[PDB]
């Protein structure tokens, strides 16, 4: 418990004071991650800091006259050279480099440290599973899985100068809104946890493990829900997903009485006087931020995202409209019924959900 | 100068706690040295203690005595100019 | 005697005071080889407050300009006095 507490304190200090962007602080940061580092003088005006590990080599070009980083290059020693370290922006011909941006657009090393920790994770845990190859290809397999399953989700890599596979929905204004981020994290619970390569087969329309011999140990594929943030939190039925797949449960620590705002809305008589609210939930609502979607759990991505989308479009809007100061409104886990007037369920199309909310708003206004 | 040195020593504390106790003790002694001289420099200099960053309303009172004493001088000088021209 | 009272009136004096107190707590913690996070975070936020007050002191020059215009005032008064 001393080592775990010390590591937690070290993580807290690293996050609380990331340091200023200087060549010395970048070198110290790389050395703190166990990266080999050397400095070369390319000219009287230019120095390169080169940092290396098992697979990754990072060259950082520093202009001595301007006191500024000029360029950053990632090179892999893998047979896979096609690792995307650029931001995916639609319509810019200049692929903006994530590592360069993390050192030029931010006031501190926090953005660079997080991106370097991610590259170091892939480096440490890549062998015959190549995680640089697999993580690049996974973004294509997820995009295909959504096309085959008729899911209206867009897949982008590398959003806002951060490594990750981002899942976007169309918002009310046609603006793309991130729903979730998929990335690899170290499995703190089980160092013997086998992480396999799963490919989405176009032929079977399923995830398949082609090579059960290709695994890495002590890594998990994590799906993080991107909250736009208590009303913007996503709540799940306690039995919606197996508790073994829940990495981060937001425990409302026992000294602030924040029920789900949903459950406080079954307890507090401050309703729209036109609606009698009926709760038909059989399970408790829990706030989940992170899911383990490793191995056979890749099928759950579409189910989790449909719930997140339904919860945002239907549940959160119903709650907002009921909470603003007699028809019966029945709210259950997968269906909502407004007397004999309108109903919608979790398995209906987004167009049915929008029509339900429009009709509900017209009645409640 | 003690401000950048305090910053830097602070950062190699927060970057490398895994250094042996010798480095931690020596570096903490160095910070104690810098803040000791910081209190010494503060104690021996009058200007840096009088001007401890903030403006109470004494600057606005200086502006009120400045503006009231200027305009009365202008008025009396105008009166003198008008009277003496005869 | 009123000098120290005036010095204690400006905030940055209290700022250096509790900054010293926070480092005293930190050194006591490391002496016990039991580094407490709250002390270090208090130290860093106090240092930040010190540094913002360091900027706030600088925009000093207004008092100096008031001082020169005061000298102009009394020299004009002395000139008109001998007149």
């Amino acid at each position: 418990s001393y080592v775990e507490t010390l590591d937690s304190m070290i993580e807290l200090f690293k996050d609380y004071k990331p340091g200023s962007i200087t060549l010395e602080n970048i070198t110290r940061l790389c050395q703190t991650l166990g990266l080999e580092s050397f400095t070369e003088e390319l000219s009287n005006e230019l120095s390169r800091l080169s940092t290396a590990s098992k697979i990754i080599v990072i060259d950082v070009d520093y202009n001595k006259k301007q006191d500024r980083i000029q360029d950053v290059k990632l090179v892999l020693a893998s047979n896979f050279d096609n690792f995307d370290y650029f931001n995916q922006r639609d319509g810019e011909h200049e692929k903006s480099n994530i590592l360069l941006n993390s050192l030029t657009k931010y006031p501190d090393l926090k953005a660079f440290h997080n991106n370097l920790k991610f590259l170091y994770l892939l480096d440490a845990y890549s062998h015959k599973l190549d995680l640089f190859k697999y993580f690049t290809e996974l973004s294509h397999y997820i995009r295909q899985c959504f096309q085959d399953n008729c899911c209206d989700f867009k897949v982008r890599t590398n959003l806002n100068d951060k490594f990750g596979i981002y899942i976007l929905t169309q918002g009310i204004n046609g603006k793309e809104v991130p729903l979730a981020k998929i990335y690899l994290e170290e499995n703190k619970s089980d160092s013997q946890y086998r992480f396999y390569e799963y490919i989405y087969s176009q032929e079977t329309k399923s995830w398949i493990n082609e090579s059960a011999e290709n695994f890495s140990n002590g890594i998990s594929l994590v799906m993080e829900i991107v909250a736009n943030a208590y009303t913007d939190l996503i709540w799940f039925p306690e039995d919606f997903i197996s508790p073994e797949l829940i990495i981060d449960k937001v425990t409302c620590s026992s000294n602030s009485s924040s029920s789900p705002p949903i459950i406080d809305l079954f307890s507090n008589n401050n309703y729209n006087s036109r609606i009698q609210l009926m709760n038909d939930f059989t399970t408790k609502l829990i706030n989940i931020k992170k899911f383990d979607i490793s191995n056979d759990n890749l099928d759950l991505i579409s189910e989790i995202l449909k719930w997140v989308q339904w919860s945002r479009i239907v549940l959160q809007n119903v709650f907002k409209l009921v909470s603003t100061p007699v028809l019966q409104l029945i709210v259950s886990e997968d269906h909502i019924i407004l007397d004999t007037i309108s109903e919608c369920n979790l398995y209906d199309d987004v167009k049915c959900w929008s029509k339900f909310i429009e009709k509900f708003q017209d009645i409640v206004s | 100068e003690f401000i950048p040195h305090i910053f830097y020593s602070l950062h190699q504390i927060r970057k490398d706690p895994n250094n042996l106790s010798n480095q931690l003790e020596t570096l903490t002694g160095s910070i104690r040295h810098r803040l000791k001289l910081c209190k010494s420099l503060i104690s021996e200099n009058e200007d840096t203690k009088d001007l401890l960053s903030k403006s109470p309303s004494e600057w606005q009172d200086i502006i009120h005595q400045r503006e009231q004493e200027l305009q009365i001088k202008r008025d009396v000088l105008d009166d003198l100019y008008r009277k003496l021209q005869r | 005697t009123n000098s120290e009272d005036k010095l204690s009136k400006v905030q940055l004096y209290e700022d250096l005071c509790r900054y010293e107190d926070t480092l005293s707590k930190l050194v006591e913690s490391v002496d016990r080889f039991k580094p407490n996070l709250d002390i270090a975070k208090d130290l860093i936020r106090t240092d930040e407050a010190l540094f913002e007050n360091v900027k706030l002191l600088a925009e000093d020059n207004i008092y100096r300009n008031l001082q020169k215009i005061d000298k102009d005032s009394e020299e004009l008064d002395s000139k008109t006095r001998k007149i």
